[PDB]
């Protein structure tokens, strides 16, 4: 079939009974890195199934006025077990990942659900609302960390891009009426072999609702939307003592 | 004529140079092989004189 899957890895499990197939990254897997592509000289550590299985972060309210969220990775991890102790250890990094959202409904509710992966999603201000001031985004919103952020112009994406062209990123829809989960596949993503797991961030996740959320009155209105992600093919280098950030 | 001894076996006159080393092509950097742990003694590669 393909309404229904299950995804294991390393001591976890996910299973759906309706899925919507998987999106793979740009039509490819994540790998490993080459002889003829590595620069660095000492031997990387690829610790396997202690840090490849799947991380539930946290889990968010959708309501009828929400506006969208978004999460940088692997910033998410940085603080998560095994692998935000090698992260944390080591000084280069390098893995893809697998990225599930879990939303569920009745069928008597709708709505809709952009879920999009986009590389590099440099965060912009607002300029001082005149625009003759030049501001930065703070810490808490360049880097939320693990508990996500919230969008505050949903249409530019707070950085002057129409969110109309966010698919032709890598994306599913979660449509209530049809499907209540989305997996993405993203490969390595970079224009270095390594990098650092601290101070660079990859690529974000947008969680964008389209269509408003709508059902009776009488209904459950508690609707939570939950994220849900595994690291795959990591490796690790440059060992030395830990750094908090 | 030579005919004494060390005359005729002497080496007054050799003007080639004695070369040590020689060149030898290298268009990229050296590339770096595989290595893996050792635990012995009498070979230390660590230690040198300088």
């Amino acid at each position: 079939s393909d309404r229904v899957a299950q995804l294991t890895i390393g001591n976890s499990t996910i299973t759906t009974q309706e899925a919507a197939n998987i999106i793979v990254g740009y039509g490819e897997w994540p790998s490993y890195c080459s002889d003829s592509d590595a620069t660095a000289v000492d031997k990387p550590t690829r610790p396997d199934v202690s840090v490849n299985r799947f991380y539930t972060l946290d889990t968010k309210l959708w309501e009828k006025s929400s506006k969208g969220w978004y999460w940088k990775f692997p910033d998410v991890l940085t603080e998560t077990g095994v692998f935000g102790q090698n992260a944390q250890f080591h000084y280069l990094y390098r893995s893809g990942f697998c990225i599930h959202v879990q939303c569920n409904a009745s069928k008597f509710h709708q709505g809709a659900l952009l879920v999009a992966v986009l590389p590099e999603y440099v965060i912009g201000s607002v300029a001082g609302g005149t625009g003759t001031e030049d501001t930065h985004p703070p810490y808490k919103q360049t880097q939320p960390g693990a508990d996500g952020f919230e969008l505050q112009h949903p249409y530019v994406l707070d950085a002057g891009i129409p969110i109309s062209q966010l698919t032709v990123c890598p994306h599913q829809w979660i449509n209530l009426r049809t499907n209540n989960c989305a997996t993405i596949i993203v490969p390595y993503i970079n224009a270095l072999p390594f990098d650092s797991a601290l101070n660079h961030c990859n690529f974000g996740l947008l969680v964008v609702p389209i269509s408003p959320l709508d059902y009776d009155q009488g209904a459950t209105p508690v609707i939570p939307i939950t994220i849900t992600l595994a690291p795959m093919c990591s490796e690790f280098a440059g060992l030395r003592q830990a750094v908090t950030q | 004529g030579d005919r004494v001894a060390d005359v005729i076996e002497s080496s007054i006159g050799d003007s080639v140079s004695r070369a040590l080393t020689r060149a030898l092509p290298a268009p990229t950097g050296q590339d770096t092989q595989v290595s893996s742990h050792r635990l012995d003694t009498g070979k230390v590669p660590a230690l040198q004189a300088a």
